[PDB]
Parts: structure tokens; sequence; C-alpha cells
């Protein structure tokens, strides 16, 4: 499933554990859109923090 | 077909077929719903109907 998420309003904390969790186990892809996140791009030396 | 205690004479009969519950009916596992409240209290439709 390519599952598109727009409200992300209700959706129990519990329903989510499962979808993110199942994206994994079943190759599901969830497409999230009301997020807003900047995006740094550090080089392979300070790899993530 | 038969008399039908009550819908017949008055002979108080002393023996019936009472149907009862096989075992206690209110034992633990009380329903419990999770609640998510809208996250904006300003974008709450309300309209229609």
């Amino acid at each position: 499933v390519h599952m598109t998420i727009n409200e992300r309003a209700g959706m129990s904390k519990l329903v989510a554990d499962n979808i993110i969790a199942s994206v994994i186990k079943s190759n599901w892809v969830v497409d999230i859109l009301d997020i807003e996140y900047t995006a740094e791009v550090m080089t392979p030396s300070e790899g993530y923090t | 077909q038969v008399g039908i205690p009550k819908l017949e004479v008055d002979h108080i009969s002393f023996s019936n077929v009472v149907s009862m519950m096989t075992a206690n009916i209110r034992t633990g596992d009380d329903m419990a719903v999770e609640r998510v409240n809208p996250d904006d209290v300003r974008a709450i439709n309300i309209r229609n109907a």
C-alpha cells in the first residue's frame, strides 16, 4: 500500500505504532504531508547527532 | 400446548425452568476507550446538518 496521510489528526497513537511498524514488515509506504521540517545535510564525519 | 402458569388457574406451582447465567457476568476487563482531542480548536468543522 502506498498510504497517503493528510490529517494525521485523530489516528490513535496505537493505530500509528502499527502502520509505521508495518511499513517495515510489509513494504508499505506511508506518505506524510502536514509535517514541516527543515533539513540539515552534514557530511560523513559528523554523521548524525 | 399447556396451561401456562399465570395464564391459567392459580395453582402456584413449585418448580420451574429458570434460565440463568452460567457464571458471573461482571468480572473485570472493563471497557476502556483512548481519547484523542482535536489539536486546533479553531479548525473544527461544526457546520453541516
